[PDB]
RNA sequence: ACCUCGGGUGGGCACUCUAAGGAGACUGCCGGUGACAAACCGGAGGAAGGUGGGGAUGACGUCAAGUCAUCAUGGCCCUUACGGCCAGGGCUACACACGUGCUACAAUGGUCGGUACAAAGGGUUGCCAAGCCGCGAGGUGGAGCUAAUCCCAUAAAACCGAUCGUAGUCCGGAUCGCAGUCUGCAACUCGACUGCGUGAAGUCGGAAUCGCUAGUAAUCGUGAAUCAGAAUGUCACGGUG
C-alpha cells in the first residue's frame, strides 16, 4: 500500500484510520513505513518592473508513506476506500 | 551543418519555376524572397533577383559558386 | 632542407618534429608510431638511417613553403566571388560570426 | 567595537612530532592545497639535513630568531600631521612577522626545483646573509630616525 | 493584446489537426535502410504542408495573462500571477521555506 | 558480549566502528588502514585517541564508514571510536573531555543567499 | 547458515538511514564583582553556555523614486487604420569610451599511465541502458522504468609512477583554413559541439578601488529552472580548507 499526499496533518493521521481499521477485521498489518520526500524549490521574481535582486522562494512538499499487511483476507477496507479518502490523500494498492 | 544523411537542399515552387524555365531558356531574370536555399549544377548560369530585405538585387550565377547558399550574395545592412 | 626546415636538438622527436609546420602534435605521435621511432630518444641519439621514413611522410602531407600558398587560394576565392565571408575577409572584420561593436581587437590591432 | 575575538588553536605533526612546524605549515598553502605544500616543507626540510648533520628544526628555530624583529614603526596620525611611531613588538606577534617575512622571499628567489628555494633560506638565517635577515635589520634602523617620536605626539 | 493570443490560439490547432503524417514522414527519413527515392518524394510532402505544424513554432504562453516570457510548466501561470495567486490559499501543498 | 558498537559523524560522514578485545587488528571497509588513507597525516590521527588511552595493542577495531570526503571519514573514526571507548566507564571521561575529543564538531556549510555570489562574498560595485 | 563469494540468498529488526512524535539550555548551578539590582567577569557539568549557527519576519515614514509595456482604471487621441493578415530584413551593424565576468601569464606547475572518497536534483508525451559500429562528437539497438527498485551518472581537486628543466616554453589558447555529426520545414546574414592544421596578445598588470572575521575567504566539480536546439549568467548542493 502506498500513500501519496501534501501535508503531514493527513497522510500520517490517515494510517491510523487503516491499520486499526484493517487489524480490527483479523488481518495482521505491519508498522507504516516513512520514506524520502519529494522538496521543489521555486524561486520566482517579485517585482511587475525589474528590480532583480529582491526575491522570494517558496517550496512544495510531498509526503509518501507505505503499509504493509501480512495475510490478506479482509475486502474490509476495500469498500472503506472512500472513508480513508478524506481530502487529498492517493492511495496506490500493493496487498502484500 | 546539413549533415550528409539528409543531403541536399533546394525550395518547391524554386524548383519548377527553374527546371521548366530552363526548358525555355534564359530570356528573365527570376525574383524569388527564398534565399534558405542552395546553387545546384542543374542552375550554372542563371540569373537570380534576390530578396535584398527591401528591393531584389540580380546575381549571376557561376560554376564555382555552386556550395554556397544565396544568403552569401545579397546584402543586409549597409555601413558606408 | 634538414627535413624541410630546421629541427631542434636535445629534444624528444614528437616536439622536434612539431617545428615542421603542417603536422601538429597528436599527427606527429601517428608518425613515431607508422615509422617506429621512439619519441622517448632525443633526436642526436637517432640514426641517420631511417629519418628518410620520416621524411618520406612528410613528402606525403603537405608542406609550408606551399601550405600557405594554397591557403591564400582558399581566401583569394573567398574574395574574388564577393560572397559575404569574402566581404568581410577584404576588410578586416571577424569572420565566423562573432561580436562587432566591442572586444573584437585581435583583428583590429590597438 | 565591542571585544570579541577568542582563540582557535591548530597543532598537529605527527610525521616528525612538532608544533613550530606546523603553523608554519599554514602559511605555505594556498587555497587549501595542504597535501601539495605538506610535502614541500618536508622537501625543504631534508635538503637541510642533507646540507647539514644537526637537526633540521634548530636550523629553523635559529632562522627564525634572526629574522624576527624587537621594534617597529605604527603610523599614527595626530589629525593635523603624520607622525610615525617606534612601537614594541609584541611577544605573541613576532613570531608571524618572521614566517611571513620567510615565504615572501623565497617565491622570488628565481631558482629551479621550488624546494630548493625555501632550503637557501633556511640556510642564510643561520648566518645572516638572507634577504629576510637584511630585511629585518633595515626596519630597525628605521625607528632610532623615528626614536625621537617615541613618546611625544605619539 | 488580445489581437495577439488569437492568432497563437490557431496555431495550437494546426498542429494538434495534422500532427500525424509528420510522424510518418520522419519515420521514414530517419531509417538507414530506408530508400532515399522514398525519402526524397517524402521530402515533398514536408514542405508542402503550411510551416505553422511544427512545434518549434508554438509558443507556451501565461494562459490566464498571456506574457511570454516568465512562464512554468509546472504550472500554467505567469511570474506575477503566481505570485497573487498563492499568497491567497489556492495552490495546493505550496508555502514558503527555508 | 564484548562487541562495542560506536558511531560519529562529522562533515557528511557516517563510520560504523566495532570494537572487541584482540591484537591490532585494524581493519577499515575490508581495507588496511595504511592502504585505505591514502598519503596523509590523517593516518596517525584516528589513532590519536587511541594511544592517549594506553590501549593501543589491546582490541580489535572493525570500522565501516560511508558517506563524506577523504578527510572527513577520518575525522568521524575519530569521534566514532572516543564513543566506543566509553562504554566501559568514566575513568577515561576526563581522560577525553580535556582532550577535546567527544564533542561534536558542528561547524556545517553554509548556503548560497540571493544578491550574493558565494555564501557571503558579493560582486563589485563602484 | 547459505553461497557461484555479489546482502547473492535464506534470514535478522542490532544498526546506519528515513520521518513522525518527544525530552535538552533556563545565567540553571559554583565563586567573585554591582546599590547585591538589574547585570558583568570567571567555574563545574554537558552533544551544545550565555540571543548554539543559519533562514523567513523589515515599525511611523521618506525620495510626486520606478512601472499606463504584467494586469486594473480616470481622461485624451486613432477607428478605410496609430487597427488586422503574410512573406523576407532587423534587434546579434561598429574608429571608439565605461560597467560587471571568465580564463591565463606557469615548475605549490604541464602531460601520460594507473587508482580513492560526495551531496542534491530530474525522468511513462520522457530517461533512453547492455550489445554494437565510429579518430571523436555520435549512429544503431531496444531493455528497464512510473520510481529509496530502472536510467540520468563517469564527481573533480587529492594520492602513485613517469617524463617536462622555468624557454614566449611539451606556457597560453584568440584568430583562421579544411572536414564532420545533432536539432529543426529551414544553421547565408545568425546556433552548438567534433576532427585536423595554424598559432597571436599576454613574463602578475599606473593613479586609483572593492569583497570578507570561520567550515569564512580561496580553489575543484555536480544539478535544476527557462528549453526543438543554445550559459563564462541566475538559483542550488557538496569536496579540500
Ligand atoms: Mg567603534
Ligand atoms: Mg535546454
Amino acid at each position: 500500500i502506498r500513500l501519496k499526499a501534501f501535508d503531514h496533518r493527513l497522510i500520517d493521521q490517515s494510517t491510523q484510520e487503516i491499520v486499526e481499521t484493517a487489524k480490527r477485521t483479523g488481518a495482521q498489518v505491519r508498522g507504516p513505513i516513512p520514506l524520502p520526500t519529494r522538496k521543489e524549490r521555486f524561486t520566482v521574481l517579485i517585482s511587475p518592473h525589474v528590480n532583480k535582486d529582491a526575491r522570494d522562494q517558496y517550496e512544495i512538499r510531498t509526503h509518501k508513506r507505505v503499509l504493509d499487511i501480512v495475510q490478506p483476507t479482509d475486502k474490509t477496507v476495500d469498500a472503506l476506500m472512500k472513508l480513508d479518502l478524506a481530502a487529498g490523500v492517493e492511495v496506490q494498492i500493493s496487498l502484500g | 551543418p546539413r549533415s550528409l544523411k539528409k543531403g541536399p537542399f533546394i525550395d518547391l515552387h524554386l524548383l519548377k519555376k527553374v527546371e521548366v524555365a530552363v526548358e525555355k531558356n534564359d530570356r528573365k531574370p527570376i525574383k524569388t524572397w527564398s534565399r534558405r536555399s542552395m546553387i545546384l549544377p542543374h542552375m550554372v548560369g542563371l540569373t537570380i533577383a534576390v530578396h535584398n530585405g527591401r528591393q531584389h538585387v540580380p546575381v549571376l550565377v557561376n560554376e564555382d559558386m555552386v556550395g554556397h547558399k544565396l544568403g552569401e550574395f545579397a546584402a543586409t545592412r549597409t555601413y558606408r | 632542407r634538414i627535413a624541410g626546415v630546421n629541427i631542434p636538438d636535445n629534444k624528444h622527436t614528437v616536439i622536434s618534429l612539431t617545428y615542421i609546420y603542417g603536422v601538429g602534435r597528436t599527427t606527429a605521435q601517428s608518425i613515431c608510431a607508422a615509422t617506429g621511432v621512439n619519441p622517448a630518444a632525443k633526436i642526436k641519439d637517432l640514426s641517420d638511417e631511417q629519418i628518410d621514413q620520416l621524411r618520406n611522410e612528410v613528402a606525403k602531407i603537405t608542406t609550408e613553403g606551399d601550405l600557405r600558398r594554397e591557403i591564400n587560394m582558399n581566401i583569394k576565392r573567398l574574395m574574388d566571388l564577393g560572397c559575404y565571408r569574402g566581404l568581410r575577409h577584404r576588410r578586416g572584420l571577424p569572420v565566423r560570426g562573432q561580436r562587432t561593436k566591442t572586444n573584437a581587437r585581435t583583428r583590429k590591432g590597438p | 567595537r565591542r571585544r570579541v575575538a577568542a582563540k582557535r588553536e591548530v597543532l598537529a605533526d605527527p610525521k616528525y612530532g612538532s608544533q613550530i612546524l606546523a603553523k608554519f605549515m599554514n602559511h605555505v598553502m594556498e587555497s587549501g592545497k595542504k597535501a601539495v605544500a605538506e610535502r614541500i616543507v618536508y622537501g625543504a626540510l631534508d635538503k637541510v639535513k642533507e646540507r647539514g648533520k644537526a637537526d633540521p628544526l634548530e636550523t629553523f628555530e635559529k632562522a627564525l630568531d634572526a629574522i624576527a624583529p624587537l621594534v617597529e614603526v605604527k603610523s599614527r596620525r595626530v589629525g593635523g600631521a603624520t607622525y610615525q611611531v617606534p612601537v614594541e613588538v609584541r611577544p605573541s606577534r613576532r613570531n608571524a612577522l618572521a614566517m611571513r617575512w620567510l615565504v615572501d622571499f623565497a617565491r622570488k628567489r628565481g631558482e629551479k626545483s621550488m624546494a630548493l628555494r625555501l632550503a637557501g633560506e633556511l640556510l642564510d638565517a643561520a648566518e645572516g646573509k638572507g634577504a629576510a635577515v637584511k630585511k629585518r635589520e633595515d626596519v630597525h634602523r628605521m625607528a632610532e630616525a623615528n626614536k625621537a617620536f617615541s613618546h611625544y605626539r605619539f | 493584446k488580445e489581437s495577439m493570443k488569437n492568432r497563437e490560439l490557431k496555431r495550437q490547432l494546426t498542429v494538434a489537426k495534422y500532427a500525424k503524417k509528420r510522424a510518418e514522414l520522419k519515420a521514414i527519413i530517419a531509417n538507414p535502410n530506408s530508400s532515399a527515392e522514398e525519402r526524397w518524394n517524402a521530402q515533398v510532402a514536408l514542405q508542402k504542408q503550411p510551416r505553422d505544424a511544427s512545434a518549434s513554432r508554438l509558443r507556451n504562453r501565461c494562459r490566464l495573462t498571456g506574457r511570454p516570457h516568465g512562464f512554468y510548466r509546472k504550472f500554467g501561470l505567469s511570474r506575477n500571477k503566481l505570485r497573487e495567486a498563492a499568497m491567497r490559499g489556492d495552490v495546493p501543498g505550496l508555502v514558503k521555506a527555508s | 558480549a564484548t562487541q562495542n558498537y560506536g558511531t560519529g559523524r562529522r562533515k557528511t560522514a557516517t563510520a560504523r566502528v566495532f570494537l572487541r578485545p584482540g591484537t591490532g587488528k585494524i581493519s577499515i571497509n575490508n581495507r588496511g588502514l595504511d592502504q585505505f588513507f591514502g598519503r596523509e597525516t590523517a593516518r596517525m590521527v584516528v589513532r590519536q585517541p587511541l594511544e592517549l588511552t594506553e590501549t593501543v595493542e589491546k582490541f580489535d577495531i572493525f570500522v565501516t564508514v560511508v558517506g563524506g570526503g577523504v578527510s572527513g571519514q577520518a575525522g568521524a573514526i575519530r569521534h566514532g571510536i572516543t564513543r566506543a571507548l566509553i562504554e566501559y566507564d568514566e575513568t577515561l571521561r576526563s581522560s577525553l573531555r580535556k582532550a577535546g575529543y567527544v564533542t561534536r564538531d558542528a561547524r556545517e556549510v553554509e548556503r548560497k543567499k540571493v544578491g550574493l555570489r558565494k555564501a557571503r562574498k558579493r560582486p563589485q560595485y563602484s
